[PDB]
This record gives structure tokens, C-alpha cells and sequence, in this order.
């Protein structure tokens, strides 16, 4: 396992919910 | 052309052409394939007529040889027919 | 010699003289004609119930 | 005793869905009062520090589950000692009447079978392996060896190991006779793909772990909802979109799951969004599936976010091959994603040799390429440069 | 038939509902089936077949 496997930034949770809220507020 | 035995003739392509084409179906079942084949009854009544019909559905190398006296009555020509065949 | 010759053994023999040269092989693997003797058959514990 | 196996593990891998941990907690305390197992209930509590959302308060403040006590105490010894030493000396007393009179070949073997299986209820280490081998030597048939195999097979959820479980059973599984045995297919194919989950091969598990012959699970190995979950998660990564409609929906196992349990949510989300090639709907279903599948998952929960980010672009990467010229802000604004974060994940995939395509940002002209060429054609020889000479110059010192 | 040339003549049990699942609980190992196969329930629909 290279560095990409042991990286695990845990940023996928916050960035997903944020982008969904930005698009709904542009209406 | 010869019908009426289709109930019992379901094994024409199942017991001949099936194991030569797809050999993985018997492994996905778990029963021994129809290897030994024996047919008893009067010839010429449609018993042998079905045998000659196998070459039509197959259309490949086919060997039909009737052993009766085909084995020799003296030493050594019998063993010719026992092997290499 | 005659002490090392086991009963029913495959040996070598001359053509015209029929003299024994040397021992080639051992007793043949197949026994008699039809041998149905089977030890520890395919049925061990559960095959036919009851 | 599969319920004891799953509830002693799943509780560790769930940092979310308090209701999911309660089933992995409240169903423990109830069963441990019935069972005899002191140490294997304590080993679950030994892993505490450096975790997320555990069920116990010792060092940290969280304990978000509805069952706050997973700890092992002396209160269990009230009902533990009743059936612990009473049934061991009772069943072993019957053995004294076996070897003396030599009654049957089953009673000598079945005695330790009723022991090694019961030693799992006692929670003993050497008794569930070494002493179980006493019946293994008495019964040479592969039929009676299943109880010896299932004892070690259930240790995957006990000792929590994906390696030494099959290593000790490798000589027991292989043996000589294989044939068309149906029950052996469910035992071998289930644990085979589990070992490949760490190596991330996933290709040898597509036709073995992902493809299940039995519509209903094997009990003590895995679960019906669990065996159907891993087929959809791994199948989308290995099998292409063409094989999705020719295999996944083709198998009758999926048709029974659609009309019964919709809690997976991956049947109406990841399957439809990929088949329709719609990235706009595919994005919000990533976290919804990640929360109800990957987080409760008992295997891939260790490495998750990186596995999702790879398949996140692969849905858009396949769609890129369809269109020649596409701007940056045209259809990407309606997908519900941000342009800045979209380039960050794609910018880090360049050193992985995962992008031969045409991706642009400041301008926005986005095209596709042909990964099959004479460059990667020659790359096979470069990759074998250091791997072929590893053992050629190694053993050629003293010998040759 | 003599007292001590032939001791006892053992009689086998006749087929029944539980005796039709006899081979079904064994031969099903090497034969591919599904999990919806109830060995006792399917045997109730058969007749005159045991060993």
C-alpha cells in the first residue's frame, strides 16, 4: 500500500454536503 | 424427419454433442455425465434409424463398425482389432 | 544367483540360447482377471442412510 | 453460533448510525449472559484508544451508542461458572466410558465434536484448536472435517483475522477430493475474496465472492444481507457497465432483494445512476451509500474514502469517452459539484498513470484520448526491469 | 438356516416420509442445488423412492 492508501484525508464527507447546499442556494 | 420418440430422444444432443462442446455444465450440476451408452431392442425399427441420424446432426468424424465376426478366430488378428481402434 | 530370484518375476532371456541375462522388472501390477476387492470404499460414514 | 460472531465484531467498525450499534451492542449483553465466554468478550474491549464513536466511556467522552457498557466485569461470573466447569467434566466423563470399551468409531470422534463446538461456547483458545484435532485424527473422512473447519472458519469474527484463518485450513481444504461438492463452494468462495480485499485485487473475487451460488447465506460464515451487499459494491468496481445488466440484474438473488429489503439503497441509486450515465444524480448517492453501507461494512470500512474517490471519477471518466468537445462550466454546474474541488481530485490522479485524457480548467476545453497506443505497449518491459532480475542475481552468489 | 450358521435375518425399514430424505441429505453434497430446497418438504411430494 502506497501513500494514497494510508492517506485518508476524511474530507469526502464535508465536501459532498457543501457542494449540494451551494447548488440549491443558487436557484 | 423421424419423430414421436422426441420424449426419449432428448438425449441425442445432450448425451453426444453436449459433453464435447460445453464440459463445464456437468461440473455446475454434480452428476456423472451419460458416458456409457447402451441401447437394446430390435434393429431397423427406428433403433438403428436413429444411429444413422446421429451423423446428420453431428457432421464430423464418425466411425460406424459392427463387430460380429470382425474379431479373428485365430491368434493375432483379434488383437489387431482390440487396439489402435 | 538363485537366492535373489523371487517367484513370478519378469526377467530377460536370450533369443536362441534362452539364457537368463538380468532381471528387468517386477511382478505385474494387475492381479488375476477381475478383482473387485476394495479396502475403505467410497462409502465411509453416510452414503446410504437407515 | 453465528450471532455471537457478528455482534462481537461489527460494533467496532461502526462510528455512525447509533441504531446500528445498538443491534451490535444490545444483542451482545443479552447473549453473553447465556454463554460461558469470559476472555473473548474482554478482547473486544481491549481495543479502545485511537478509534471513532465507541460504545464505552473510559479514556474518551463520546460513547454515542444507546448501550454504554461493553466492559467486562466480574458480574458475568454469576451465570458463567454454572455451565462452565459443570458441562466440561460431564462430557469428559463420558469419554472415560469410550476408550475403555471402544464402542464405535463415531462416539470417540463425536465426543470431541460435541466438545470443540462447545469449547467455542466456553471461549478457550487451545481447547478450540488443539483438543479439537483429537477427533480430526479419529475421522479421516472429509465429511466429518466440516465441524473442524467451521470452528476455525468462525474464528475470523472471533480473533478478527483475514490471514491465519485460511492458512491453517489450507491443507484441510485442499486435501485430495474436490469434485462438484456444493457445500464446499460456499465455504471456499466466501473467505477467498475476503483475503483479496486488503490487496485490492478484486478480480479473482468477482467470479467467486461476488458471484454466489447459494441464494441464501451459509449462516456461520456470513449473512444473507451481507453476501448480497458485497456483490453490488465490488461488482460495480470490477464488472463493467455492460456486465451490470447481463449479470447483476440477471441473477435471481437481486430480484428477491429489491422486493424485500430496500435499506441497502444501492440498488435504486448506484445501479440506475451508472446505467443511465447521469453524474448529477450519482453524486448525492455517494455519501448516502457510504453511510448505510461502507461505514457499517465489516471489511472495506478500514479503507473507504480513497476507494470512493476512485470510482467517483470513473463514472465521469467513461462519459468523457462519449463526448469530444465539452466546456468546463456547461454541464458541470448542474451536476451539483464545485469546479475547484473537481480539479483537486483529478490533479492528484496524474502520478498514478490513471489519466491519459484531456482535462482543462482555465480554458475549459475537455476532450478524450486513446489509452491504447505504442507507449503503454512498451511499458510492460519497463515494469519488469527490476522485478525480473530480483531473483536472478540473488541466488547466483554461492550457487552458479 | 441354522441356529449359529445364520444368526439373525435383518429386515430393513420400509420407505416413509422421513425415509425419502435419506439420500437427499447425502447426495445433495456433490450435486448443485439452491437454498430454497427443503429436503423433507420436497420428499413429501414423492412416492416409492428411498435408496
Amino acid at each position: 500500500e502506497n501513500w494514497d492508501d494510508v492517506e485518508v484525508d476524511d474530507d469526502f464527507t464535508n465536501e459532498l454536503k457543501a457542494e449540494l447546499d451551494r447548488y440549491k442556494r443558487e436557484n | 424427419d423421424v419423430g414421436g420418440l422426441d420424449m426419449q430422444k432428448q438425449e441425442i444432443r445432450e448425451a453426444v454433442e453436449l459433453p464435447l462442446v460445453q464440459a463445464d455444465l456437468y461440473e455446475q450440476i454434480g452428476i456423472d455425465p451419460p458416458r456409457g451408452v447402451l441401447l437394446y431392442g430390435p434393429p431397423g425399427t427406428g433403433k438403428t434409424m436413429l444411429v444413422k441420424a446421429v451423423a446428420n446432426s453431428t457432421k464430423a468424424a464418425f466411425i460406424r463398425v459392427n463387430g460380429s465376426e470382425f474379431v479373428h478366430k485365430y491368434l493375432g488378428e483379434g488383437p489387431r482389432m482390440v487396439r489402435d481402434v | 544367483n538363485v537366492k535373489d530370484l523371487k517367484a513370478s518375476q519378469r526377467v530377460c532371456l536370450r533369443s536362441d540360447s534362452y539364457m537368463l541375462h538380468k532381471v528387468l522388472e517386477n511382478k505385474a501390477d494387475p492381479l488375476v482377471s477381475l478383482m473387485m476387492v476394495e479396502k475403505v470404499p467410497d462409502s465411509t460414514y453416510d452414503m446410504v442412510g437407515g | 453460533n453465528y450471532e455471537v460472531s457478528e455482534k462481537a465484531f461489527l460494533l467496532t467498525q461502526s462510528k455512525v448510525s447509533i441504531e446500528q450499534r445498538k443491534e451490535a451492542a444490545e444483542f451482545v449483553l443479552a447473549k453473553i449472559k447465556e454463554e460461558e465466554m469470559a476472555p473473548y468478550y474482554k478482547y473486544l474491549c481491549e481495543e479502545y484508544l485511537v478509534n471513532n464513536g465507541q460504545s464505552d466511556l473510559e479514556h474518551d467522552e463520546k460513547s454515542d451508542s444507546l448501550n454504554e457498557w461493553i466492559k467486562f466485569d466480574q458480574e458475568l461470573y454469576n451465570e458463567l461458572c454454572k455451565k462452565n466447569e459443570s458441562k466440561i467434566k460431564e462430557l469428559n466423563e463420558k469419554i472415560q466410558k469410550l476408550e475403555e470399551d471402544d464402542e464405535g468409531e463415531l462416539e470417540q470422534a463425536q465426543a470431541w465434536i460435541n466438545l470443540g463446538e462447545y469449547y467455542a461456547q466456553i471461549g478457550d483458545k487451545d481447547n478450540a484448536e488443539k483438543t479439537l484435532g483429537k477427533s480430526l485424527s479419529k475421522a479421516i473422512s472429509t465429511g466429518a472435517k466440516i465441524d473442524v473447519m467451521l470452528t476455525i472458519a468462525r474464528l475470523g469474527f472471533f480473533y478478527n483475522d483475514q490471514l491465519y484463518v485460511k492458512e491453517k485450513l489450507e491443507a484441510v481444504n485442499s486435501m485430495i477430493e474436490k469434485g462438484g461438492d456444493w457445500e464446499r463452494r460456499n465455504r471456499y468462495k466466501t473467505y477467498y475474496g475476503i483475503h483479496c480485499l486488503a490487496v485490492r485485487n478484486f478480480k479473482e473475487a468477482a467470479k467467486l465472492l461476488v458471484d454466489s451460488l447459494a441464494t441464501f447465506t451459509s449462516i456461520e460464515l456470513t449473512s444473507y444481507e451481507s453476501i448480497a451487499t458485497y456483490a453490488s459494491v465490488t461488482g460495480l468496481f470490477t464488472l463493467e457497465r455492460t456486465d451490470l445488466k447481463s449479470k447483476v440484474i440477471d441473477s435471481p438473488e437481486l430480484l428477491s432483494l429489491i422486493s424485500t429489503t430496500a435499506a441497502l439503497q444501492s440498488i435504486s441509486s448506484l445501479t440506475i445512476s451508472l446505467y443511465a450515465s447521469d453524474y448529477a444524480s450519482y453524486f448525492p448517492y455517494l455519501l448516502e451509500t457510504y453511510a448505510n453501507v461502507l461505514i457499517p461494512c465489516k471489511y472495506l470500512n478500514r479503507h473507504a474514502d480513497f476507494f470512493v474517490r476512485e470510482m467517483r471519477r470513473k463514472v465521469y471518466a467513461q462519459l468523457l469517452e462519449s463526448y469530444k468537445t465539452l466546456s468546463l462550466k456547461s454541464m458541470a454546474s448542474a451536476f451539483g459539484v464545485s469546479v475547484a474541488f473537481l480539479d483537486n481530485d483529478l490533479g492528484k490522479f496524474i502520478p498514478n498513470k490513471q489519466l491519459n485524457c484531456v482535462i482543462d480548467r482555465v480554458n475549459g476545453i475537455v476532450e478524450t484520448n486513446r489509452p491504447d497506443n505504442k507507449n503503454a505497449q512498451y511499458h510492460l518491459l519497463v515494469k519488469q526491469g527490476d522485478g525480473l532480475l530480483t531473483k536472478l542475481q540473488k541466488y547466483g552468489a554461492a550457487v552458479r | 438356516l441354522r441356529p449359529g450358521r445364520i444368526d439373525r435375518k435383518i429386515e430393513f425399514p420400509p420407505p416413509s416420509v422421513a425415509a425419502r430424505a435419506e439420500i437427499l441429505r447425502i447426495h445433495s453434497r456433490k450435486m448443485n442445488l439452491t437454498r430454497g430446497i427443503n429436503l423433507r418438504k420436497v420428499a413429501e411430494k414423492m412416492n416409492g423412492c428411498s435408496g
